[PDB]
């Protein structure tokens, strides 16, 4: 079942996807690479959900966004990494 | 040869204090000393350490309440950490809850769910959706001793819409009153803490389909046998802030709070930098400081300092 997820980077900009819980978190980049131009090896993606229950999480590669437990309007945070610096 | 349980942790250049803390908790600490944790051992968990972290911290408990030493040097949990969580500073402990739970998560096949919110429906009914929820994805020695459940109300300043979620936690970060006290007691910043807040970190509408700065405003609604109560005295460089050095003063006995009581069993100190840990142990009562590898008796009358940084309560 598809759903809004949005991925914020450190400009505050919120990108809006369209994606199945079943999706893959290198699917995920894909789709950020086709919104924004950013290559996925280039991507870092945690989710903090709501802070005070999980310890935040870098979301690796092989893993579906269903192992996060990611929601409907849940918002990933964004790092591109470009030549060894952090955007 | 010493008591079990008075046992320093060598300093290796937060980790010792948070570790005096967990260890003089004694369910967590009996759990492990009594091997109920290898049949609960989670290797495969997405989001676990493939049981590395609580075999790591359990080999550590058993010797510090082994009886056998004054102090460890605790290397080989140190590297467990430092393998899955390169980053490691005062955040250590919500990885460490973290980890613990889910290389000990009793499920083993996690269903997804797809959360809701309240909808206008009993917060009774929601509540207990939420937490059947959560244990249908977490069901561990650490949800059973550490997790209970927030009441979330969000609203739209726009559209004056009310978002009602049911959320968990593991620990408590309580603000302390800006512009800065001197003295304040731990009642008032758990009051603070359930006040209203607009967010800076907007927050979606579902109606206006936009994100706004909403107001968040937080409720506890079911308490753990252990919380765990962060005082947020720091703040990122950006901000360029002295650390708060008010006085917040918190019972030693006879917390107070949604029905339930609760008695201080542990306390981080940090000095502006250094981290120790007040603690009482379990099979004398009596209270100790733990400062790395030296370990003293201590007074009730000295742990309510300007240094407390977390505290631990267990219900009575
Ligand atoms: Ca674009
Ligand atoms: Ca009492
Ligand atoms: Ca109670
Ligand atoms: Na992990
Ligand atoms: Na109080
Ligand atoms: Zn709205």
């Amino acid at each position: 079942a598809a759903m809004l997820i949005f991925v914020k980077t450190l400009s505050g900009k919120f990108i809006s996807l369209e994606v199945e819980p079943s999706d893959t978190i290198e699917n995920v980049k894909a789709k950020i690479q086709d919104k924004e131009g950013i290559p996925p090896d280039q991507q870092r993606l945690i989710f903090a959900g709501k802070r005070l229950s999980f310890y935040r999480k870098q979301l690796e590669d092989g893993r579906t966004l269903s192992d996060y437990n990611i929601q409907k309007h849940s918002t990933l945070q964004l790092l591109v990494i470009s030549r060894g610096i952090l955007y | 040869n010493e008591q079990p349980g008075l046992c320093g942790l060598s300093n290796l250049g937060f980790m010792n204090s948070a570790i005096q803390c967990l260890s003089n908790t004694p369910p967590l600490t009996e759990y492990f000393l009594n091997d109920k944790y290898q049949e609960e051992l989670n290797f495969d968990n997405p989001l676990g350490m493939r049981g590395e972290i609580a075999k790591s911290y359990a080999e550590l408990i058993k010797q510090m309440w082994s009886g056998k030493f004054s102090y460890v040097t605790p290397r080989a949990f140190k590297t467990q950490v430092g393998r899955f969580a390169p980053q490691f500073c005062q955040e250590l402990l919500a990885f460490l809850l973290d980890g613990l739970h889910e290389d000990l998560n009793r499920i083993r096949k996690k269903p997804y769910i797809q959360l809701k919110d309240a909808d206008g429906r009993p917060d009774k009914v929601v509540a207990e959706e939420a937490w059947e929820n959560h244990l249908k994805r977490n069901d561990s020695i650490i949800v059973d001793i550490f997790h209970g459940l927030f009441k979330s109300t969000l609203v739209c300043p726009e559209c004056a819409k009310i978002s009602v979620t049911f959320d968990p936690f593991c620990y408590l970060t309580l603000p302390l009153p800006m512009p800065k006290k001197p003295f304040v007691k731990l009642k008032d910043c758990i009051e603070l803490f359930t006040t209203k807040e607009k967010l800076g970190d907007p927050w979606y509408c579902p109606n206006c389909k936009e994100h706004q700065q909403a107001t968040k405003k937080l409720d506890l609604w079911s308490l753990p046998p252990v919380l765990v109560v962060h005082l947020k005295r720091f703040s990122y460089s950006r901000y360029m802030r002295d650390k708060l050095d008010t006085l917040v003063d918190f019972p030693i006995n006879d917390l107070d709070m949604s029905g339930c009581r609760y008695n201080l069993i542990a306390v981080s100190n940090h000095y502006g930098g250094h981290y120790t840990a007040f603690a009482k142990n379990k099979d004398d009562g009596k209270w100790y400081y733990f400062d790395d590898s030296s370990v003293s008796t201590a007074s009730e009358d000295q742990i309510v300092s300007k240094a407390a940084y977390v505290l631990f309560y267990q219900r009575q």
